[PDB]
């Protein structure tokens, strides 16, 4: 004989179906990070992560590294053909 | 003149043993005198509803019932029904 009790019934009851379904994920995706621009990680250098830092960095990447190399590798194949023709 | 006390003689015999003093019936043959509160003492009576309404029967109808002490059962009826109201919202 007891009316119905909508908002007495909410502990099963969830938002919709996809909204929980949702909920888990985007809680969590926004707990655990960098708050702004945390650990840049900017600073490395060993050969590899110096060209890294360097001039291989994100920033530009132009062709200037790929010129560079360029050179580096005619200088070196210079004394190789010297040595071989 | 003699209207004046025949009538009024008229009226002061025939009644008097017609009504109130009740006793004989002089001017006609049926009598009232047992007519009219014994004969129709019931006329209302069968007018009326009798042994119903004329004695004002103590009905004595059964007191308003509730939900017969019912246990939690129907109250996880009603969450149940509830929530599968609320669902769909």
């Amino acid at each position: 004989v007891s009316t119905l009790i909508p908002p007495k019934v909410v502990s099963s009851k969830n938002i919709g179906s996809a909204p929980n379904a949702k909920r888990i994920a985007n809680v969590v995706h926004f707990y655990k990070s960098l708050p702004q621009g945390p650990a840049p990680a900017i600073k490395a250098n060993t050969r590899l992560a110096r060209y890294k830092a360097k001039y291989f960095d994100g920033d530009n990447a132009s062709g200037k590294p790929l010129w560079h190399f360029a050179l580096g590798i005619i200088a070196f194949g210079y004394s190789m053909e010297y040595y071989f023709h | 003149q003699d209207l004046y006390l025949r009538e009024l003689k008229d009226t002061k015999l025939a009644p008097s043993t017609l009504q109130d003093a009740e006793g004989n019936v002089k001017p006609w043959n049926p009598p009232q005198k047992p007519n009219l509160p014994e004969l129709e003492l019931q006329g209302p009576e069968a007018l009326k509803a009798y042994t119903e309404q004329n004695v004002e029967t103590a009905h004595v109808a059964k007191e308003s019932e509730e939900g017969e002490s019912e246990p939690i059962e129907e109250d996880w009826l009603v969450l149940d029904d509830a929530e599968e109201t609320k669902e769909s919202h």
